[PDB]
């Protein structure tokens, strides 16, 4: 991204309130600065001995405040969503981003990239709740055969359960609290760390670690005056 | 009256000068750790990818890995391929202070 | 608390509800500019003759820059 | 375009008091509405900024709130610094601004009767062909004051016009100049001239005269 | 501060120059404001730090806002002024940092620019000669009378700035006669009336007339 | 055609169809001067009296 | 201009027709080597004694070539 060399938060300030857009997108940007850089170049221009010209490339948004989503999905038995990644609304339609890199989230906050985007109708969000919605045609993926599975979401986890797979959820100060019939069960990250799936473990929480600390002490800078006794020499 | 009032008040200006100097080096020296992070953070923006050998070292690493809750064979495996550990890890600068 | 998930069973999918938005649709470009601060060799002799910190540490920056200045084309 | 409303045209209010002035929107401008104060004849001067946020410097009497559409200046002690008019102003893009319509402030306060002045016509003027006689009315409240003029005790109507400065910045009292114009030769032809003053503060009107040839 | 306003026929042309000091014009954004007799504040026209550059409606394409970074001034060139043009321009923009757009705490002193066929005319200034009495609020008052002028404005103090206190300055009102008319008075303690030195300044810009008339007891 | 059109709006989205241009800056950086002392001594004088 | 747009309103696409390629089919690889130019203590007393810069400025050096040398594996 564009460096804080390359860009002080100083002059980024400085160029956006020169960018032509609204206030709400001017007081969006200056508060999410890191995602700003993160998605915005850099390009060296001219370079000469005694003076660099560089171009940096800031993004604009089309769009702002529009209600986005995330969809992750899990084996059904056997069905598999794949319209998986981040949806959001544009005007009128539902702009669809599939790969995780284009977009970046902060607090509650979405920033994608339009660059390969796809728009889809409203009536997508009605596949969720059946997957023959007459109004869309759900692209999903099918299998003849059991499968089992977990799916690590933002707020938690999907057990994928089935046939004589042993699947649990354990949590850290209470051990297993809950074995899965065969069916798809969803965990919270409030109540679970742990999920174990036969014998892979996925992990619902991040794990705290040892922490490590660096101690530094001041250096001392010293030196030694070289003083004359004149006095004494001035006398004799 | 030359060694003292002319050539003493030059050469504590030189030993001064010098002080200064030694300290300014010795200050790039015992914070180079430091001065690395602090360089990286700012030309990825907060988060870097990957471990750097200066955000982490290897005697720092091993420390860490027999502390996660996994099997010894994990904790073998990730001591003989540092190199990818480092690549799939990431480093997010939480409470910098001055 | 604004962000939050919602479960399908239906589906086995779980949706994540609850983020406003930005969508890039442009860019917005600017040329930033940087001189140089160049030093002067200053004429005279150190301690040491055989050694010309001023000279190289000209050269250098004088050879980065040439480097960089191959890039364009 | 947005454009802003504010209520009422203009609000009385003592020192002291709490005045709250309304700012309604006709788009939802977030957070983006700032105050300004103008005394008459002056510059705009900057309360509030960004809906909340008080410019550093101001005194902390001001204050703001709202969100949205719905906006509101709330001032908490009043202080005969204030009295001037008020101005809201939105700022939701780059492109378009626009401002309050005002809201004008005047004030409640002791009642302070006028100081009665008659000025004769000076000599430089009567050679003119015309002659513009004065009277003032000198620091006083309510604002509405009463001023005739009589010609040898005859009323005169139209032919005089009236002017009365804003509500002073200290003691907070209007002043009243009306002038007598008439030509040299309606001028000369009459000798009782004075203008009587009627006022809340006065125990009985009150009538200051000169005569022509004499004073 | 501003400079440069003043009256123009319709049709004319007029140029507005603001004098701005304490910070660059290169690194702000400078506004217009204009004020109509009696009515709100209206935004005119705007340059951004990057040379965007925006007017209201009512003005495009007839007023051309720019700036030069030598002088530190920004102007605002005003061609085809009609009658609804007449207004006080006011120039601003924000010395504070923020990444917001559209508060101002800077503004300038404040332009008049009038556009009317009438010709140009000078005031008459009158002493006001305080009266043969010495009661009617303890003291007695004297003052100036600045009489048939066009157009405004007409600034009048007393002793050149140093009699301030009780001194009441009039706005003007358009007499028949299509000039303006206003009165400028100061009540001084009556046991002065002859002992202390009152000098009313009548200063009109417009037609380049300073006159000074002394106000001293009628002669009767 | 990006030589037209700089811009396209779709209801409440604005797509931008050309790069915009924006404000240039500067900073500027002055030579550095080096500076030294040199010590000399009145041998002449010295060597007479 | 070589480069240039069709726009099809049969499909609403558009192409961009005019590019020349280059499509890498293979590796070139390439062993370069570097050496130190190493230094050596010099053994005198500075104007302070307990500041050795070129031996920290060495471990500051040797340290790093060792938490390389414990990457590779």
């Amino acid at each position: 991204p564009v460096s804080t060399y390359m860009l002080t938060n100083s002059e980024l300030l400085s160029l956006i309130n020169d960018m032509p857009i609204t206030n709400d997108q001017k007081k969006l940007m200056s508060n999410n600065v890191q995602i700003v850089r993160q998605q915005s170049y850099s390009i060296m221009s001219i370079i000469k001995e005694e003076v660099l010209a560089y171009v940096v490339q800031l993004p604009l948004y089309g769009v702002i405040d529009t209600p986005c989503w995330k969809l992750h999905t899990s084996p059904l038995c056997c069905l598999t969503r794949t319209d998986r990644g981040w949806y959001c609304d544009n005007a009128g339609s539902v702009s669809f981003f599939p790969q995780a890199e284009t977009c970046k989230v902060q607090s509650n906050r979405v920033f994608c990239d339009t660059m390969n985007s796809l728009t889809l109708p409203s009536e997508v969000n009605l596949c969720n709740v059946d997957i023959f919605n007459p109004k869309y045609d759900c692209k999903i993926m099918t299998s003849k055969t059991d499968v089992s599975s977990s799916v690590i979401t933002s707020l938690g986890a999907i057990v994928s359960c089935y046939g004589k797979t042993k699947c649990t959820a354990s949590n850290k100060n209470r051990g297993i609290i809950k074995t899965f019939s065969n069916g798809c069960d969803y965990v919270s990250n409030k109540g679970v760390d742990t999920v174990s799936v036969g014998n892979t473990l996925y992990y619902v929480n991040k794990q705290e670690g040892k922490s490590l600390y660096v101690k530094g002490e001041p250096i001392i800078n010293f030196y030694d005056p070289l003083v004359f006794p004149s006095d004494e020499f001035d006398a004799s | 009256n030359y060694i003292d009032k002319q050539l003493l008040p030059i050469v504590n200006k030189q030993s001064c000068s010098i002080s200064n100097i030694e300290t300014v080096i010795e200050f790039q020296q015992k914070n180079n750790r430091l001065l690395e992070i602090t360089r990286e953070f700012s030309v990825n923006a907060g988060v870097t990818t990957p471990v750097s050998t200066y955000m982490l070292t290897n005697s720092e690493l091993l420390s860490l890995i027999n502390d996660m809750p996994i099997t010894n064979d994990q904790k073998k495996l990730m001591s003989n391929n540092v190199q990818i550990v480092r690549q799939q890890s990431y480093s997010i600068m939480s409470i910098i202070k001055e | 608390q604004n962000i939050t998930e919602e479960f399908y069973q239906s589906t086995c999918s779980a949706v994540s509800k609850g983020y406003l938005s930005a969508l890039r649709t442009g860019w917005y470009t600017s040329v930033i500019t940087i001189e140089l601060s160049n030093i002067k060799e200053n004429k005279c002799n150190g301690t040491d003759a055989k050694v010309k910190l001023i000279k190289q540490e000209l050269d250098k920056y004088k050879n980065a820059v040439t480097e960089l200045q191959l890039l364009m084309q | 375009d947005i454009q802003m409303t504010q209520s009422p045209s203009t609000l009385s209010a003592s020192v002291g008091d709490r005045v709250t002035i309304t700012c309604r929107a006709s788009q939802s401008i977030s957070s983006w509405l700032a105050w300004y104060q103008q005394k008459p004849g002056k510059a705009p001067k900057l309360l509030i900024y960004d809906a909340s946020s008080l410019e550093s410097g101001v005194p902390s009497r001001f204050s703001g709130s709202g969100s949205g559409t719905e906006f509101t200046l709330t001032i908490s002690s009043l202080q005969p610094d204030d009295f001037a008019t008020y101005y809201c102003q939105q700022y939701n893009t780059y492109s378009w601004w626009t401002f309050g319509q005002g809201t004008k402030v005047d004030i409640k306060r002791t009642v302070a009767a006028p100081s009665v002045f008659i000025f004769p016509p000076s000599d430089e003027q009567l050679k003119s062909g015309t002659a513009s006689v004065v009277c003032l009315l000198n620091n006083f409240y309510p604002r509405e004051a009463k001023v005739q003029w009589k010609v040898d005790n005859a009323l005169q109507s139209g032919n005089s016009q009236e002017s009365v400065t804003e509500q002073d910045s200290k003691d907070s009292t209007y002043s009243l100049s009306s002038t007598l114009t008439l030509s040299k030769a309606d001028y000369e032809k009459h000798k009782v001239y004075a203008c009587e003053v009627t006022h809340q503060g006065l125990s009985s009107p009150v009538t200051k005269s000169f005569n022509r040839g004499e004073c | 501060v501003e400079s440069g306003g003043g009256l123009i026929q319709p049709g004319g042309s007029l140029r507005l120059s603001c004098a701005v000091s304490g910070f660059t014009v290169s690194s702000k954004y400078m506004t217009w404001v204009r004020q109509a007799p009696g009515k709100g504040l209206e935004w005119v026209s705007v340059i951004y730090g990057g040379g965007s550059t925006y007017y209201a409606d009512s003005v495009v394409g007839r007023f051309t806002i720019s700036r030069d970074n030598s002088k530190n001034t920004l102007y605002l060139q005003m061609n085809s002024l009609r009658a609804e043009d007449t207004a006080v321009y006011y120039c601003a923009s924000r010395l504070g940092v923020r990444a917001t757009t559209g508060d101002l705490d800077y503004w300038g002193q404040g332009t008049l620019v009038t556009v009317s066929s009438a010709s140009t005319k000078g005031p008459s200034v009158f002493p006001l000669a305080p009266s043969s009495k010495s009661t009617s609020g303890g003291t007695a008052a004297l003052g100036c009378l600045v009489k048939d002028y066009f157009p405004e404005p007409v600034t009048v103090s007393w002793n050149s700035g140093a009699l301030t206190s009780g001194v009441h300055t009039f706005p003007a009102v358009l007499q028949s006669s299509g000039l303006y008319s206003l009165s400028s008075v100061v009540t001084v303690p009556s046991s002065s009336l002859g002992t202390q030195t009152y000098i009313c300044n009548v200063n009109h810009k417009p037609s380049n007339t300073k006159v000074d008339k002394r106000v001293e007891p009628k002669s009767c």
